[PDB]
Formats: C-alpha cells, structure tokens, sequence
RNA sequence: UCGAAUUUGGGUAUAGGGGCGAAAGACUAAUCGAACCAUCUAGUAGCUGGUUCCUGCCGAAGUUUCCCUCAGGAUAGCAGAAGCUCGUAUCAGUUUUAUGAGGUAAAGCGAAUGAUUAGAGGUUCCGGGGUCGAAAUGACCUUGACCUAUUCUCAAACUUUAAAUAUGUAAGAAGUCCUUGUUACUUAAUUGAACGUGGACAUUUGAAUGAAGAGCUUUUAGUGGGCCAUUUUUGGUAAGCAGAACUGGCGAUGCGGGAUGAACCGAACGUAGAGUUAAGGUGCCGGAAUACACGCUCAUCAGACACCACAAAAGGUGUUAGU
RNA sequence: GUGAUUUCUGCCCAGUGCUCUGAAUGUCAAAGUGAAGAAAUUCAACCAAGCGCGGGUAAACGGCGGGAGUACUC
RNA sequence: GAAGACAUUGUCAGGUGGGGAGUUUGGCUGGGGCGGCACAUCUGUUAAACGAUAACGCAGAUGUCCUAAGGGGGGCUCAUGGAGAACAGAAAUCUCCAGUAGAACAAAAGGGUAAAAGCCCCCUUGAUUUUGAUUUUCAGUGUGAAUACAAACCAUGAAAGUGUGGCCUAUCGAUCCUUUAGUCCCUCGGAAUUUGAGGCUAGAGGUGCCAGAAAAGUUACCACAGGGAUAACUGGCUUGUGGCAGUCAAGCGUUCAUAGCGACAUUGCUUUUUGAUUCUUCGAUGUCGGCUCUUCCUAUCAUACCGAAGCAGAAUUCGGUAA
RNA sequence: GGUUGCGGCCAUAUCUACCAGAAAGCACCGUUUCCCGUCCGAUCAACUGUAGUUAAGCUGGUAAGAGCCUGACCGAGUAGUGUAGUGGGUGACCAUACGCGAAACUCAGGUGCUGCAAUCU
RNA sequence: GGGCGUGUGGCGUAGUCGAGCGCGCUCCCUUGCAUGGGAGAGGUCUCCGGUUCGAUUCCGGACUCGUCCGCCA
RNA sequence: GGGCGUGUGGCGUAGUCAGCGCGCUCCCUUGCAUGGGAGAGGUCUCCGGUUCGAUUCCGGACUCGUCCGCCA
C-alpha cells in the first residue's frame, strides 16, 4: 500500500549536513525571542522533541507565545483556495530570527535619521528606494586601450 | 471497468477563479493558546490599568 | 485469549484447528472449485489429539475457522500412583494433576518406571484440558 | 509482559490526593446480570416467532485483548483502573530480569 | 531466443544497475576489456586512434564482444599480436528487462495481459553519449592504416553512427605530442606497468627526490 | 406397429407448491422449471427512453474526503441569484530589493558506500600449484589474496559539491523614537514581559506596475465517466496502449488556413459599411507575380511543406562543393 | 435398487448414514426438591429422550495405497 | 367382550426435522473467474530540489515486544586491525597501541546519537491525576499517533534541570448492549426505609471488507433491467512472436571469404501466425469446414527469354524481366 | 605579548614527523591518617607544595607535508536549464533567438580569531 | 511442427581425456527334488568431422529413441 | 504456465538460535524368553544472508510428488 507517515519523504531534509553533526552550539539556546518576532523554521534532526512537520521547513512566521523551552509560531498555509492560520509549538533549536526583518528595521532607523537631519534644511529628502536605472552617458578613451580585433575560431577535435 | 484514479488538472484554475484571498488580519489577535500564567497576570494588569485611567480621567 | 481465528486457506498441514469444539490436528487438506464461476471449497480431515477420533469439515476458503493454542511442555517423572502422574518442573515446581495415559503409551511408561529409567514426559495443553503424549529417556545428566 | 504486584501511584480518594501504595490486580468482567434493561428487552424481543432478532458477531479478527490493571490504594481502599497495550502473554508475578547470567 | 537490438536501442529508461534490489542478472558477454600488448610501456605506442559515437543510444554487451573480437582478429592477422594496445572504454552496466509473453495458441486463456507486467533481466547494455569513446587503440605510426581499417571493420557490428578520429594526444595519456615530448626529455615522467606517473610542484621534497631523480639532476 | 401393456366414444375421479407422470421437468384448454382470472397495484428500479414558447445577461464539472463505495450518493470545490457595509482600500496566478529553505538536472569516484578494467611495487611465523630439493616457518618461478601509488568505466532506491524553473517572508500609521502607569507574572533588584497615558515624526508615508471598485454574508442549481497537444516522466518491444506533473485547449466553439478531420496554426463571434492584416498562399482549378536573384537535381517507382498520414543499415568515377 | 437367460458377484464397518433387548453419569429443558434471603431472586443436587461411550450393518452411501528384495516374498 | 385410571386428549418444555418456508452467498481488477491485496497502515524510491501527486510500479515491513528494552543520575567507549602472554590453536582470558563510528540502539527501512541516545552500575515508577490548546491525515469531521503548556502529586541528582512510556517516523477501533472504577451524587413521578433497576463522568469486551451488514452453493430449464463503461469475430494502432529480406565477413567449400553457404553482431519489411489493447458494434453485422464462382497481389512451382556456377554432356543449383 | 579560569565561532583551530620554551602559571610530581572508591590510592577521594622536572602534557615554530579555508576573466559563459519558431533531421537528437548559469580541474594565497576576569619580567 | 534429454559385447550395466562386471552360452571339472567351480568368446563405446598427444570422454553436425507443448468455431 | 508440499545416517522421523528406535558391526550376559553396552555411521537437499548461534529465521537455486490452467 501507500505510505504517508509523519516523517515520510524526509530523508535528505532531516539529514544533518556534512561534518557538522553532533551536539548543537549554545548560541541557539542563548538567543532570545519575543512576541511579534519574525522567525525562519529549519528543523534540526539531532533534536527529536518539538520537531516541525515537513511542510513548515523553510517557512517564515510570527511568534505569538513564549514558553519554557519552545516558541509558538503562526504560519499561513494554503488549503484549497484560501490560507488558513496554523499555530506551531517548536523548540528553539528549530528556529532562528529572520534577517530581512532586521535589515528593514536598519533601513527604518537610517531613513528616520536622514529625514531628521534633512528636516533642518528642507532639501527634498527623496526617501523612497529606486530600482536600477539605465546607465547614463559616458566617454570611453583609447589611450593605452586601442581595440583588439577578434574573429571566430575554426573547428578542432580536442580529444 | 477501470477508470481514472487521480489528477490535479483544472484545480489551480478553479482556485484562482475567486481564489487565493489572504486571511484578514486584525489588531488584537486571539489570545487562545497563549500561556495561562501569562494570561492570568495580564487580566489583572489590564484591570489595574483601566482603574488607574478611570481615576485619572474621572 | 485461549483461541484465535484464522482463514481456511491460511491453514496448512500439521496445524491445529477447532472442529466441533475439539482441538484437532490436520492430516488432510483438499480444495475443489464449487462451480466453474465460484470459489473453491476446503475439505479438512483432522485427528483429535486427545481422543484420536477422525473429524472432517468442509467450508468456504474465505471462511474463518477457530484455532487453538497448543503448548507442549517438558517434565521429569516423580511417581506414578493411582493413575495420576507426578511431575517436576524446571525451578523445582511440582504438579500432580496430570492423569496417567491409558493406552500402550501408558503401559510402556508404567513398565519403564517399574524397571527404573529416568523418564522425560511431554504433556500438551489445549483449551483447558491436559494430557501426556510421549516419553523419552535422558541420555546425559543421569 | 511482566508487571509488579505493587505500585506507588496517585490516589484521588479525597483524603490522600498524593502518591500512596497500591496493590494491583487484573480486571475481570464479572457475570452479566439478568434484569439489566438490555437483557430484559432482548428476552422480550426474542420471545415468540420471528427467529433470531439481533445480529450475532462472527468475523473475529483480534487475537489479543487490552489488559486492565485494577489499582487499590492501601490507605483509603479507593480503586483505579488503567489500561495497557496489547500483549499475548501477561503475568503479575514478579520474576525480575537478570543480566550477566547464563542461558 | 534473443530479441533484436532495435527493441533496446534507445535510452528510454533510467539507469538500472545490478544492485541489492536486482540480485539476479545474467553475466555480461564481454569480459576482456584490455588486449593486444597491454603490458607495453607508454612511449612504445605514440599514436592513438579512437572509435567514438555520434549517437545517444545503448550498445549491447553482445555487440561490444563481437566488435572486440572482429577488431582484434583483423589487427592480429595483418600486423602481429603485439603491435597494438586496444582498450574498450565502455562497460555494460544498464540491465535490460523483458516481460515474457507466451507464444502458444490460445495463450489468452492463461496470459493475464499487461497486468503485473514488470520485466525480468535478460541482458546488459552500455549507455553512450554524443562524442563518447567506445574503442581506443594505441600503436606506432607505422600501423595507422591497419588500426583505422580494424576500427572500420569493427564499426559494422554497432548500431548508429561512429567516427574514427586520430587523436592529438600521446598514447593513452592526456597531454599533446609535443607537450609529452618536452615533458619526457626532462626526468619528470617515470614509467609504470603500462601508464606513467608525472611530477608535480606540490608535496614533500624528500618523496619528490626519491622518486624522479633525473629532473632534479639538473 | 397392426389381436394386443391395442385403439376409442360417453360417464366419472384427482386442481396450482396442488394434481397426474412406463419419468421428457413432460402434461394440466395454442399458457408450465409452478395454469388462468381479479385485487393488493399507479408494487420497486442507483437502470433505458421521453420531457411542449421567445429573447436578454451570467455561466460550469468530470477533482478532495467518506460510504457493501466503483453505472449511485453525501461533503468540499466550480456557478447563479439576492444582496449588505463602505468608497480607492487590511489588494494582485507580476516584477525589483533584502533574506530564507530545497537535494532534482549537472557533476564526482587518484572523496565515503556499492559496482568495476588493467598492469606496477611490496607482504609471507602470513596462501595455492609446479620445478630443484634428504627434508626444512627450504629455495626458484607461477597464480591467488592483502597493502601502497596509479589507471578505464558507472549508480532510481550512492554522494563532498550543486544549478535553472518553481517556493516562504518583509518593503511601516495596526510604524519608529522619547517619557512613565498597571500586575497576583518574572527578576537579586522598577530587572524584564505584555498592554497602556502623554509628546514628536505626514504626503517620496518609505520599491515598480496595475486596480477593472474593496470587503462580507445567505441560499441553491448542475457536476463528481473525461479526452487531446508541447515539455518532464512511469510500466511496456510497441501502440490511435495504460498511468502521473505544470500549462493551454476540446468537451461547451462557430470563423480564416492545414484538400478532408473535436483537439494543430491564426483568431474567439450583436447587425452592417469602408480600410488593413494574421496563419496560409499567388501556373489553372482559385482571389493573388508563368515576379526578381543565386545555385542544385533528370529519377525505365523524381520531388513538392510542421501535427500528418512512414522508411533504415549499407553502398554508387551519377553530379556538385569541400578536407 | 438392479434390469431376460448363462456365469459370477471379491476385500473393507475407519468416515457418513441406518440400527440394538448394552452400560450408565459425562451432556443434561420445563415442572418438581433443598439451601440462602425480608422477598423479587440466586445457587446447588436430582435429572426423560436424544447426543457422548460400546456393538452390528456394504444387493447402505461409498472406498479399494507406497518402499525394497528376488509373478512371488518382506 | 377387551382394556383401564395406563393409553387418548389439552397446554408447556427438550430433541429430531431441506419434507417445507423465508433469506443471504464482499470489493478492487488492463472483461469476469483463479491468483494477489495495491481494502487500515509504515520506510526508501518512482516524484520532475516547497508541499501535493497515479498504476495489480520497484525494494521491503505492521496486527508484535519490553517493569525494563520506561524515567533520572554516575562511570566508561564501540566495530575492526596490529603487537604480545602456559595449556590456548582461526575463534576462550589478559595487556598495549591505532581506531569519526566503519559498532550498538527489540523489529522493516531511512534519519539521529561518542565524557551519548551506545555498554555497565545505583535509585525508582511521570507507563500517575484534571480537563483544555496545537500538528499530521483532513471536510481543517472522527480515529490513531504526536507537540508545548497550566494546575497538582512524585522520581532522580550536589544542582541546573530532566521525566505525561519506548531516540524519531508504523504498531490499531463508533452507535446500541454488557461490565468495571469514581461521585456515593441524581431518579423510580401519592409518602417513606431497604433490595433491585435506571442515570452522570472515565475505561474494557469489536467490528482486519480496519468511518464498523448477522449470511453456502448450483442452474446446459432459466428470467428481468441495462451495458459496446466490459470479454468471445472482422476492421483499426503496434509487430514482441511468426514469416520474409538485407549489411559485415571468423570460417565451410581439397586449394579459395562471398559458385553455393555462412557463426558472433546488426538494419529492415509484411500483416496470410499468435499476442497486446479495447476504438466501433450487446433495441444482434448469422459464428467452423467444405462445395460453387469471380477478381486481385507477387515473396515465381511450371511455361517464355536470359545472366552465374565447384555449367564437359545429361541432370541440377543460384539469380533477373516477368502474374 | 606569555599563562590560567570560564567561554563564542567550532580544523585558517585537525593530523603526521622534528625543534624550541626566559619569567609566571598550568602540568607531571611526593603521601595514605581522615571523607570516599577500587582486584589494584593506576583512575577517583583526601593531605602536603614539601623531595624533584621541563622528559611528557601544554604553547609556539618548522615541512616545494596530508587535510581544511579563501579567491581567480583557471576550466567555462562549458555542462545544465526557463521561454520561442509551420527551425534542421526518417529518427536518435541537434543548432539558433531572448535569459539564467554550475561542479570537477588548474593556479595563487592562508594555517586560528576573539570576549570577560586574574596574573606575569 | 518445435523444445529438452538419450544411444556400451548376444542382453543389462559402470564410465573424471590415459571399456569393467553381471546375465546368455564355449569348453573342462563336478552333482536324487541337477548344481556349483575354473579358464573362454563377445564391443568399430550410434555415425561422421575437428581439438589433443590420445577422445566413451571435449566440441560441431546428422541419425535414432524417449519425454513436454501445440488447429477451428 | 502458475501455486502448494517435499528432501535428516539404510528406514521412520522428531527437533531450542542434530536425538533416538529399528537397521549395520563388535563385545558381554542370561533358559521359558533374552537384554545390555560400545562403536562405525548425518555438509539436516544445496548455496548465501541474518543471528553469539541457525535443522529451526529468511532469500535464491535443484530434485520429486501434487493441484489448477476456465466462459465464449
Ligand atoms: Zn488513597
């Protein structure tokens, strides 16, 4: 018959990695999570308690509950034609903070600093990001850079 | 009389007809599943805060 | 439980079955198709272990028949008196509840105990009734 | 399996409310009484003509039963039940396993 | 009793090697892979000629055996048994299956058709690619015309299209002819049973001096 | 066959789960493996057939789960109708930026596991065969193992490495910062946790593009046999074969082209006029150049357009161009 | 049941049936008997036939095997 | 005359009772039947690097086992190889060195584990009580399994801590009925006491066809509703198999590859074999063989004209145009 | 800068073979009455810091060292792959257009950094 | 038709590449309800080719025998 | 073609992750009858895996004996 267990098809997903097996380092236990933090989920195969299901591997969610050794995380799961709210109790070995959130907060504080310093002059702050604009005019010189002519190479076996 | 077993054909079209609405998020989400020792203190903290604000703006 | 179900086709030769609430041991199995379209029927010929009678039953192959639990146990004689054997278990337990065999096995066992061999007795349990089937002699540990 | 004859466990007997000593037995069902309502209804329904009026089960599949231990608190005589997993062999006599000895 | 090779010409399935999930395969028909003067040294045979595929297909082990016998027989008849070194550079590891049907009259009374049609192993084949070498021969420059004719005779036993290319390398090595010549004039090559070991600028100097003494004898 | 176990008239007896049978399930009023008549009875049917006027607008499904379920239902989905609360947003089958996750394609095997070709150098209290040896944990060759440095080839259920395409989250006002209130939680401790008071930051308020209104609720129809094409892919020698993944179609759809055709190419449709085209074509059928230009081919079975209606290995001082 | 005459109808009662004037507690209903109980009731003893034990029966249904030695013997 | 309170008769009770009555006699399925379980589940793979994903796909497994093989703590390091020591050698015990796990962890497989999750020792029962929340399957129902807490009460350790069975992924079961534990609480409805009975909360007795009927056959005497969703003809796709034809040439042929043949390989054709499939037909396409009669194909047996020979003649063989 | 105690990242830190180490600190080292544990005061426990020694541990250095780490326009815009065509080819498969882009190999360089507290010629 | 195996003295039967026994009867010796003993004869190992040095033995082909599976509705 | 069973000393076989009995060959004892004790004898059909260990547990292969292979 068919087989769809709780950890089916999780072979390479829950292998550890090359040459970093063994016990886990103490930074994962010393990291501090608060309610509202945004965290990434990546399971550790060395810890069998508080494991996430294989669906939530690589998923990103929001902390809603902090307990003794675990964290409650909220994920949005697509079921059919809508997203449902899923609450997960995961031990802290299987989560880490999302770095995109702290990058955005750094952008917020630097952006507020720019607005605050330029508010003393009113110099059209222009605080929105802009994407890659087309590159403008330039003059390239041939002083020591005379062009070298290239041609297609004929065919050879090369074995 | 064998028949077709399973397919996922047309399913994403059916979903994306009037489909993939994100759930409505709210200020003050539900406190169910939150730790009872936290909620038991949170009730008294909000009660004291409401009493202090009522006495301030009475 | 004392007894457990099984399928007729799952049964095979030298196995125990329950026929008419008797522990029986199969000697013959034969399957013949009922009709060309239909399923085969199993005809079972078996011998009661305790009484030696021949009992037969035919059933559908998909039908479930009752099967006993038969345990064979090894003991040493202590005495044969009044038709009741007295046996001695490993770790020193003793039972006298077994009745002595009544046939040529019982006669041979009685003569062997009279002329003084150390006799090893096999007694079987199935469905709450107890009997002795065979005896040997201990080649070592005299 | 093997289960010891005594066990220190919780007793919710309204005076203990703690772990006390318990003597264990195996649960036996007890005889089905007459004048139970279902038995009276069954006898009334089976009387007369019509033959067998209720199903009788045939397609037995289990070979084991779940064992139930009856715990009895030694102080205040209150009783508890707890079930175990399915086992073909069960015993309450404690013959402890011993490790570094011969076959 | 063997099916024609057109039923197994193309690489239609995933590779199916003999393993602990097969456990019952027929042995390969080709068994000898290196022949001629296989114990010859490296600078005995400077010229190398390749039979190389132009198809993406499967070559049967029977066809490999037949082509090996044909090329070996022709070259030993025309040029001597120890004037060349031939090496078969493909190995049949793919296993071919057959769902055997009964060829009896009224077979459908007991055939069951396509139900449970997973096959049984009956043969071995080697999966080749575009520009993959099947055969490689090294010899002296006086045997070019006979090794090209030997490979051309062997090409008839193979399905698909194959090319005969005279390589620019020295023998069975991977350097060019003048590169190997300017390497062997120094002592930084040293012969083995058939191949040659090369000097590198890495490693411990003591080992690099107990081996390869003539290059350091500068 | 024809003097009888004969043929036959009339009278009479046996009545329907009953009769009668020298036995065929035969006969019992053209009815018999259970007669005929009336009633229950308009018996039940998940099964077959049919189902009656017009126009307008919207518009499917052959999929999930359970069922003595597999020609049927329930349930979710797809669809319609009625709307309701609001007024440009708590949006998006899309991109960018930042940040995750993955073990396929590829690659690798002088990297682990496993398979595998060939020699070379060593190890014999530490192999086996021969020959020389009184024999010898003797010798000399040879052959096997094991080790060392190489070498050839591989892996759906091998792997150090590792894409592309898909995929999670974030890009603020429900935000940031400052100050200090509550608590029975927590701390050695106004330490922290959570929710707060008061104050400051507004249109470049925090990337792009578009928004066709955004959000919400009730109720119910039909459907729950699908099939085809490109790409990935499984079983099979293969199949207009069987089974999957993503998308687009046909079913449900006409129109121009492919002579012809459900699915291919182009393009989707109110009634008309003018112009321009798509795919396909311009000797004649047939609307449109027997146009222009450079070559090739002469077939005593030429060739002529994707899907598509077939041809291979091997050859040829046929002819052309090359190395 | 077999199917004139003639000539014969062998072996097997383990099974399934059928049949005994055998022997007698194993199974063992209702009524009846005894005990306990305040009673409903519960528990026992006793317990007919038939099963179970012991015989017969194949012109009853039926059945009529293997391994060695040298048809025969084990 | 006989018989006699026995037969008979009436009502209950046990046996016997296809003589008769009523009914049943699974599903999936490359047609059905036999076979198997793909019917409830688990591991790896197919599976196309989120998730999901089929086939009677491949390789296997489950209906158990364990008072320790659960919980806590402490000490130690395994498989293997080398070198040694009386009996003692290939394998008995002891000693040292090397040893990233090449061992072990109940079982199938895959993950995980080295002052441990392994081996040995010490103490125990958290395999306990009370109800909630969450994850997987999913309708976001049930069942099973699991995760993190709260309120108690415990175990262990110096302690931090750890423990709500087994290192993780499988190891299992509704309504009704019976029975057990708890509350010793509620009710027996004219009022009480005591038995008895019925309720509430939590378990057990089991449905393996595993969201859970109580169930043997035959029909060649057969019937009905349907089905080309489905088999037994032809036809159509395919050509494994059957038949026929090539290419290459190790050899046979005294000598000599090819007069005639031709191994090991390999490319095709045909639909006069048999399979495979299920597209058409089940409100019917008359189903073997023979007889009769016409036409077509050529892969030519004979006749016509030729080429080759291991063609002297005769006879024969190979081949061409030829139906 | 050396050393110790507790660490973070967990080989640029590991492994093999040599060499060096002032001061201080670690270490080996001396002892068995007491607590405690062993077949064995070898490990563990306790006592002294006395009798001694850098021999080892430890730290650092060396090696065209093994390994590991970083980079390259080194291989290679190669393999692979998203999209497109009434493109080629009997087919197998392959070119082109708009995009993304490896691994092995080769070469070059490197061989622990650092937090808190104490202490040192 | 195809597949698989088989072939020894007059008969049965043993054969690893280096034709033996038993039975029939030839003779001799030796005996009622007729024996035994001793020396005998007896093969082109089914046939034909190649390998070897020599094939019963190895291989290829042919013959023969014995098994197994096969036409239609 | 498929499925099931089968091989243990000469025979009967049994079995825990090779035993007897009857055969065989000796020796001893005592009839009417005997009996006892020794031995030679088994790669558990074969080959692998698993397991401390396998007759036993599993897989593959051989032999033999069975049972099906039907509707058209
Ligand atoms: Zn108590």
């Amino acid at each position: 018959g068919k087989s769809h267990g709780y950890r089916s098809r999780t072979r390479y997903m829950f292998q550890r990695d090359f040459r970093k097996h063994g016990a886990v380092h103490l930074s994962t236990y010393l990291k501090v999570y608060k309610v509202g933090d945004i965290v990434d989920i990546k399971a550790n195969g060395s810890i069998q308690k508080g494991m996430p299901h294989k669906f939530y591997q690589g998923k990103t969610g929001v902390v809603y509950n902090v307990t003794k050794s675990s964290v409650g995380v909220i994920i949005n799961k697509m079921v059919g034609n809508r997203y449902l709210e899923k609450r997960l109790n995961l031990r802290v070995e299987h989560i880490k903070h999302s770095k995109c959130r702290q990058e955005f907060l750094e952008r917020v504080k630097a952006n507020a600093a720019k607005r605050a310093e330029a508010k003393a002059q009113g110099v059209a702050v222009q605080l929105k990001r802009q994407p890659a604009q087309p590159r403008e005019s330039r003059i390239v010189s041939t002083e020591g850079n005379v062009p070298q002519t290239l041609a297609p190479v004929p065919y050879e076996t090369f074995i | 009389a064998k028949s077709k077993n399973h397919t996922a054909h047309n399913q994403t079209r059916k979903a994306h007809r009037n489909g993939i609405k994100k759930p409505k998020t709210y200020k003050y989400p539900s406190l169910k599943g939150v730790d009872p020792k936290f909620r038991r203190n949170h009730k008294h903290a909000l009660h004291g805060t409401a009493k202090a604000l009522a006495a301030a703006k009475k | 439980s004392a007894t457990y179900p099984m399928q007729c086709s799952a049964l095979r030769k030298n196995g125990f079955v329950v026929i008419k609430s008797r522990p029986c041991k199969i000697v013959d199995m034969s399957t013949s198709k009922t009709g060309k379209h239909g399923h085969a029927k199993v005809h079972l010929v078996a011998i009661d272990i305790f009484t030696g009678k021949k009992l037969e039953d035919l059933s559908p192959s998909t039908h479930n028949m009752e099967v006993p639990v038969v345990k064979r146990n090894e003991y040493q004689l202590l005495d044969i008196d009044d038709g009741f054997l007295s046996l001695m278990n490993m770790d020193g337990d003793t039972k006298d509840d077994v009745k002595a065999p009544e046939g040529e096995l019982g006669d041979s066992l009685q003569t062997a105990f009279d002329e003084g061999k150390d006799l090893m007795v096999t007694i079987i349990s199935a469905m709450g009734e107890e009997a002795a089937i065979s005896f040997k002699e201990a080649a070592r540990t005299d | 399996v093997n289960v010891p004859k005594t066990r220190k466990t919780y007793c919710k007997g309204k005076t203990c409310r703690k772990h006390t000593q318990h003597k264990v037995t195996q649960y036996k069902a007890g005889k089905a009484s007459l004048f139970a309502q279902g038995k009276r209804r069954y006898d009334r329904k089976q009387s007369g003509f019509g033959g067998q009026t209720k199903p009788v089960f045939h397609k037995k599949a289990k070979t084991t039963k779940k064992v139930v231990l009856r715990l009895e608190c030694v102080k205040c005589k209150t009783r508890a039940q707890l079930t175990l997993k399915r086992c073909k062999h069960f015993e309450l006599g404690g013959e402890k396993k011993q490790k570094g000895q011969a076959l | 009793a063997r099916r024609p090779a057109r039923c197994y010409r193309y690489q239609k399935n995933k590779p199916y090697p003999k393993s602990r999930y097969n456990r019952a395969v027929p042995d390969s028909k080709i068994r000898i892979y290196d022949l001629g003067k296989k114990k010859a040294t490296v600078d005995e045979f400077p010229l190398c000629v390749h039979l190389v595929s132009n198809e993406l297909e499967q070559l049967s082990s029977e066809a490999l055996e037949a082509a090996r016998i044909c090329a070996n027989k022709y070259m030993t008849t025309v040029s001597g048994r120890d004037a060349f070194h031939l090496r078969v550079r493909v190995h049949p590891f793919h296993v071919l299956r057959i769902n055997k049907m009964l060829s009896c009259a009224g077979a459908d009374r007991l055939q069951q058709g396509m139900r449970g049609a997973w096959g049984k192993p009956h043969g071995l084949a080697a999966r080749v690619d575009i520009g993959q070498i099947i055969f490689s021969v090294r010899t002296k420059d006086s045997n070019k015309d006979v090794v090209v004719e030997g490979l051309r005779r062997a090409r008839y036993k193979f399905p698909g299209q194959q090319k005969i290319i005279l390589s620019k390398k020295w023998g069975f090595t991977n350097l060019d002819r003048p590169e190997y010549l300017k390497k062997r004039e120094a002592g930084e090559v040293k012969d083995d049973g058939a191949f040659v070991k090369f000097l590198s600028k890495k490693g411990s100097l003591e080992n690099n001096i107990r081996e390869f003494p003539e290059y350091f004898a500068a």
